[PDB]
DNA sequence: ATCACAATCCCGGTGCCGAGGCCGCTCAATTGGTCGTAGACAGCTCTAGCACCGCTTAAACGCACGTACGGATTCCGTACGTGCGTTTAAGCGGTGCTAGAGCTGTCTACGACCAATTGAGCGGCCTCGGCACCGGGATTGTGAT
DNA sequence: ATCACAATCCCGGTGCCGAGGCCGCTCAATTGGTCGTAGACAGCTCTAGCACCGCTTAAACGCACGTACGGAATCCGTACGTGCGTTTAAGCGGTGCTAGAGCTGTCTACGACCAATTGAGCGGCCTCGGCACCGGGATTGTGAT
């Protein structure tokens, strides 16, 4: 039975953040609890967002505002730089 | 604007919490709180209305506001 | 056809878009989901989990430890104002505490 | 005649207490409201339901906050509210 | 074709079934809603408001009241433990508090 | 623009339990706010329960479940009683 | 079983919470109140378990209990 | 040699704030959990992560507890943690 | 105690406005039929939960003793509450103007969906390096003297 | 202060086991095409938000005065912390047995969906009764005397 995780990824952002450091199961297995607490954040305040405005979609306007409502203080300003940066790349191809 | 918040009104705001004796310094430390609270719940109803591309606070952005802070407002549409 | 490009590798990330996509799909969130949702989305997880990664090592290095421990993220997020209004209401298991004593207590 | 000190702070308790109506002036509340939301966003307007909802729960926030604050000062075995005991509470309900 | 007989009546409800139904089903809550969910939740949403409605009416009644107002919901709430815990972080608008001092502030 | 709401059934409800006595308009809105509030803490307790399990279905389990789990003491109880007895009604036509 | 909980555990857990000096009343306080938490958690934890038909309770039944009495619990998978 | 009061006290401080294993005995807290589950549904069985997730939140709860507790005895001007500090910290969290 | 007295409460006696009911209509719920798949159920497989036992120290416990802390008492000055005269501005009503909320029609680009292809991501496995720990020496704060 | 000394810390020196990488394969993501509708946009309509002004008292304010409360100092007994010898049972390792978790195949009843019908539920309107309030008399607690 195949059990689908964030580790794989948490690890390739950990190298390139400190690629001299590893990671202990317990550790990995707090950042896949992690990762997943803040995805169902977003999300469930994205579906509300778009609930509230009457959409059927969530877009990454949704997302941006969800970010800015849930991420405190230079976390939100941050975090959208990315999320920017990514979908400007994203339509580049 | 802070200090239309008169110390009457802090006062009043006391006795409904059961308060008899209040300290001078406690007007200045309320009028702190308050602006605290107000500022976190217009930020996100603010938030809420640039969303819906409006000009204008709503109830509902502002009850949504409440909502999420775990401060759920009976009495105003939600 | 043309070779299969990942939607993550096009948004330069090493987050999974496509998993997100499903996940943000099969999640009853909305009935519809956007192109760059997922993009955006899978983005802002993988700054976070840089953020606490970086300080979390960081922590490890102080420790002269050359692994990451609950311990260490427990610091990274507890030393941080807003990691830890974020967290406020998150336990991290195997984590400790924070060191401190109040002052009236000390001889 | 003049009466005890306490004796007026207690009816006024017992007054408020059994009363629902809105304790800060509408007008002042409003003006703090527009001056707080000037710095999210500029040229905005608010329904008139809006600005009462804000009042409504600012004064519930208080109203809880102070007695919570009360208990703090009976518990140093003092019947008058300081900062200390507003600090006190917040702290504790994680404020 | 048969008479057109409501779902609500079918349960003996004054709650609307066939209403709860359609919430449910664009509510974003899952895929599919069984027939019987609507009909379970009506029931519940109606057996919390006849509890809530009968105490304030009761209050009101205190208050040589003919009509219920937040006053009556709210002293209604606050003075029975279960509501008071189901509703414990909610406000009622224009509600008030319940008269309580503290015995040492007594003359 | 017609917006639906509960008042309608609230006051059908407060007549059987109080014939003689009505409601404001005030507190005819805080009831509205009860209803939509009970209602979306007990269907998003469902749709968490159907996710857990891997169900696609919310069905009449799925909220005495929920109802088990967010009402308190006794009020559980009744309302459990309430939903069974409307599903046995309802199935019975 | 309430009485394993013994003395020297609960002054363990008041020293990691920055006590330095406990009453004696306080052991048979602290042992009431984790009975408090302990059954809400494991109630919710076992209603969980029932609605999936299971003999056992799963970490993700107490995790998921946890979670919706506002105690996230991060490391038990979720 | 004899240290004074307050020392190893706070020499055990030190040292379990330092620390981050669990403080309270496996076999008996997981007896406690099986004696209270009895009382919801009989014949139970626990996995281990379950009982180890529950010991975790309960250590974690417990230590909060203490830490507002010790603040409500500081703000009593005494050092000494008495039921009444619990009993405020809970009721000013809500419990 | 006894009496003034100041504030609240209780009760008729009226204005008034919103609860409450009705009416027309429409849009959302019901009836009926149709079809695909979610889930219940039966059977099987094997994981891991339970039971238990025998040691082996670490932890718990029970008690002895001393002292520092909690609490009761005392005193005293000033920061509060209460009251009153004076100023301020909230509230109300009225009037006028206009931004922008809310809605409708249109039309297109975007998201769902489906088939075909394929490569990332999963378990399984395997193995060296990080770390836990042991021991021993240095370091260092604590306390009697 | 000076010195014992008891506890912690820091650092080599080893066992060992889990981080970490690889391998095979498959299932889920990608490519490509196809089609329906969500939403952006433009235009329009009119609601309600804003601005303002002129009174009219209620509220706010500033101050005077007295006293009750907060806090500092004092004393004292005992409930705590610390230490030590003795008992208890947690922890560990090992072994055995089996409930029940997890999975797969099958098959059907149930839920989605769609068209047709229709009736509950919406706004709009309208109007009497509940209630807010005014005033006046009784009630009642508070405080000087």
């Amino acid at each position: 039975s195949r059990k689908e995780s964030y580790s794989i990824y948490v690890y390739k952002v950990l190298k390139q953040v400190h690629p001299d450091t590893g990671i202990s199961s317990k550790a990995m297995g707090i950042m896949n609890s992690f990762v997943n607490d803040i995805f169902e954040r977003i999300a469930g305040e994205a579906s509300r967002l778009a609930h509230y405005n009457k959409r059927s979609t969530i877009t990454s306007r949704e997302i941006q505002t969800a970010v800015r409502l849930l991420l405190p203080g230079e976390l939100a300003k941050h975090a959208v730089s990315e999320g920017t940066k990514a979908v400007t790349k994203y339509t580049s191809a | 604007n802070i200090q239309g918040i008169t110390k009457p009104a802090i006062r009043r705001l006391a006795r409904r919490g059961g308060v008899k004796r209040i300290s001078g310094l406690i007007y200045e430390e309320t009028r702190g709180v308050l602006k605290v609270f107000l500022e976190n719940v217009i930020r996100d109803a603010v938030t809420y209305t640039e969303h819906a591309k409006r000009k204008t606070v709503t109830a509902m952005d502002v009850v949504y506001a409440l909502k999420r802070q775990g401060r759920t407002l009976y009495g105003f549409g939600g | 056809r043309a070779k299969a490009k990942t939607r993550s590798s096009r948004a330069g990330l090493q987050f999974p878009v496509g998993r997100v996509h499903r996940l943000l799909r099969k999640g009853n969130y909305s009935e519809r989901v956007g192109a760059g949702a997922p993009v955006y989305l899978a983005a802002v997880l993988e700054y976070l989990t840089a953020e606490i990664l970086e300080l979390a090592g960081n922590a490890a290095r102080d420790n002269k430890k050359t692994r990451i421990i609950p311990r260490h993220l427990q610091l990274a997020i507890r030393n941080d104002e807003e990691l830890n209004k974020l967290l406020g209401r998150v336990t991290i298991a195997q984590g400790g505490v924070l060191p401190n004593i109040q002052a009236v207590l000390l001889p | 005649h003049r009466y005890r000190p306490g004796t007026v702070a207690l009816r006024e308790i017992r007054r408020y207490q059994k009363s629902t109506e809105l304790l800060i002036r509408k007008l002042p509340f409003q003006r703090l409201v527009r001056e707080i939301a000037q710095d999210f966003k500029t040229d905005l307007r608010f329904q008139s339901s809006a600005v009462m909802a804000l009042q409504e729960a600012c004064e519930a926030y208080l109203v809880g906050l102070f007695e919570d604050t009360n208990l703090c000062a009976i518990h140093a075995k003092r019947v008058t509210i300081m900062p200390k005991d507003i600090q006190l509470a917040r702290r504790i309900r994680g404020e």
